[PDB]
């Protein structure tokens, strides 16, 4: 009649909606059941084409096999070296694959969250301009250097005292620029296996060669570097081979194009006199302890974001800080807050800053101030 | 389906493998802990985004297929260096080192319980 | 301390230190793990390990003078 089931329709709709959602999950589950019948496939690379239906493929675990090829798969992209997946039971190529990227290499690229700007690395102004002349300029206006006739330098070694701006400068270009930037610890690329240490370097440049405009920032290089002992140890000739591979892929029989390398070290004297030869590490920046002018510039950056009060004099700190490389200057700021935090002060003054300049200088006599320049 | 789904998992023995490259031509290439590589066309009973290159994933022993994402593993040596039985030595037990005990508690313990204080003054803890 | 030389040497241990150096402060501003180090010979330490970014508050522990020996007992 006038009412009928209009009011009762509410209960039916609510019950149906709850039950309707349950059936939705059933469709999702069926998708999983459709994947339980798909088996894996052995992975190997094609070596040669004996005939149209016979191939020589070496699984990248074990032996070499002569196997067939799926009819549909085209037989023109299966060139020697191409990675191909093979069936588990009757070994037969069923798909050509892109060149693999070692998971270490993947982790070597998507690394930096720091986002450091050029305005934070004070004191090093001429050095940055010199470093940008071998990373940015050759990769944006190559026609300039084709005029004179020179080939832009490949490498770059950033050495200096232990505590100046080297890694900070490297991270600066990492946050800037619009090219692939490989970051490597330079000591996490060595493992205990017979050849895995060397393979990680072949892939590093192989990925660099594949992805053009790339920069390979090998960090502290005294690890995988060295002086190539004569009469070394059993597990030291192996690290030597890895150096001889990173060494040969820099300047060897196949010139590497559009891949620039940046290396840093706090002791550029233990390096083999082959890694330092011009052609491999052409330019040798010499990031040094900040000068009187630079020292003042350093303080502002790290002493800027501080709840200061009063005529905080940066001129006083600089004269009393000779040899303060690049961190005790930032230690001076952080230590000063420590003095301020004592006495329950949200209140930093000049005296606290001075009271931290000596406390850091006192804790510096126990270092060994050595230059240790390359040769 | 659940009865059949459990049947593959019911074979509890898995073969731990590390994901090498989560190719999108949503497939995955794994490297079982036997020095064998594979090209699982279908990821399996796991999300295609929860798997990042290098993660530890279990695999069916016979028909290699990802079934679960095991928690990250650490060397047995490194796990044995985490203290569970806390030593009992109050600060009152140490004598003479008063100006130095305080200097440590204010650089390794205090910055761990009063983060609201350093961030108020904008000084990175030592 | 790191050590330059030909005709044999020791860099296996040096890599572990070089990995400690970068892990403590390098290409990553980790700020939740606090490092405490103990040593009774600071002259032998590598200058790189005594920076300001790495272990920072270098405490000196002196012998008891004339009263610490009273409380110490
Ligand atoms: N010009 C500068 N401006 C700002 N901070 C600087 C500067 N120079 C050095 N620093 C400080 O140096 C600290 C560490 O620098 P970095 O690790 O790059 O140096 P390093 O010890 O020579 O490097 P590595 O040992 O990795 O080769 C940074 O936290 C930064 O505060
Ligand atoms: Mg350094
Ligand atoms: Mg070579």
């Amino acid at each position: 009649k006038l009412l009928e089931h209009k009011e009762i329709d509410g209960r039916l709709k609510e019950l149906r909606e709850q039950l309707k959602e349950l059936t939705k999950q059933y469709e999702k589950s069926e998708n999983d059941l459709k994947a339980l019948q798909s088996v894996g496939q052995i992975v190997g690379e094609v070596l040669k084409q004996l005939t149209e239906e016979k191939f020589i493929v070496k699984a990248t675990n074990g032996p070499r096999y002569v196997v067939g090829c799926r009819r549909q798969l085209d037989k023109s992209k299966l060139k020697p070296g191409t990675r191909v997946a093979l069936d588990m039971t009757t070994l037969t190529i069923m798909r050509y694959l892109p060149r693999e990227v070692d998971p270490l290499v993947y982790n070597m690229s998507h690394e930096d969250p720091g986002n450091v700007s050029y305005s934070e690395i004070g004191g090093l102004s001429e050095q940055i301009r010199e470093l940008r002349e071998v990373i940015e300029l050759p990769l944006t206006n190559p026609e300039l250097f084709q005029r004179v006739g020179i080939i832009p330098p490949k490498g770059c070694l950033l050495y200096g005292p232990p505590g100046t701006g080297k890694t900070l400068l490297a991270r600066a270009v990492a946050s800037q620029l619009d090219c692939n930037f490989l970051k490597v610890v330079s000591s996490s690329i060595v493992d205990k296996y017979i050849g895995e240490s060397a393979r990680l370097i072949r892939e590093m440049f192989n990925y660099a060669r594949d992805h053009q405009p790339c920069i390979i920032f090998m960090d502290e290089i005294d690890a995988i570097g060295g002086r190539r002992f004569s009469e070394g140890t059993s597990a030291d000739r192996e690290i030597q081979r890895t150096l001889m591979e990173l060494l040969n892929q820099m300047d060897g029989f196949d010139t590497l194009h559009r891949v620039k390398m940046i290396m840093a070290t706090n002791r550029p004297d233990t390096l083999d006199p082959a890694l330092l030869r011009p052609g491999r590490l052409d330019r040798k920046i010499h990031i040094d302890l900040p000068n009187e002018q630079a020292r003042l510039d350093i303080l502002k950056i790290h002493a800027g974001p501080i709840t200061k009060h009063g005529e905080i004099d940066y001129e006083a700190i600089v004269k009393l800080s000779d040899g303060f490389n690049g961190a005790d200057l930032r230690n001076v700021c952080t230590e000063a807050g420590m003095f301020a935090i004592r006495a329950d002060h949200d209140f930093v003054v000049q005296e606290d800053f001075m009271k931290a300049v000596r406390k850091v200088a006192d804790s510096k006599k126990l270092e060994s101030k050595l230059d240790y320049k390359p040769v | 389906e659940n009865s059949e789904k459990i049947k593959v998992n019911k074979t509890l023995p898995y073969l731990v493998s590390n994901v090498i490259e989560l190719l999108d031509v949503k497939c995955a290439v794994i490297k079982t802990s036997t020095r064998q590589t594979y090209f699982l066309p279908v990821i399996g009973l796991v999300d295609a985004e929860k798997l990042k290159p290098g993660d530890l994933v279990g695999v069916n022993k016979d028909s290699y297929l990802i079934l679960e994402t095991l928690p990250t593993e650490y060397d047995s040596r490194v796990k044995a260096m985490e203290v569970d039985e806390r030593p009992t030595e109050q600060y009152s037990d140490i004598g003479g080192l008063d100006k130095q005990i305080q200097e440590l508690v204010e650089a390794i313990v205090l910055p761990m319980n009063h983060k609201e204080k350093f961030e108020n003054l904008g000084i990175q803890p030592p | 301390k790191r050590f330059d030389s030909e005709k044999a040497g020791d860099r296996e241990v040096q890599r572990t230190m070089l990995e400690l150096l970068n892990q403590l402060d390098g290409f990553q501003p980790n700020t939740q793990v606090k490092v405490i180090a103990a040593t009774n010979r600071v002259d032998i330490l590598d200058p790189a390990l005594l920076r300001s970014g790495r272990l920072d508050r270098k405490i000196e522990f002196p012998m008891p003078n004339e009263e610490a020996r009273a409380r110490i007992m």
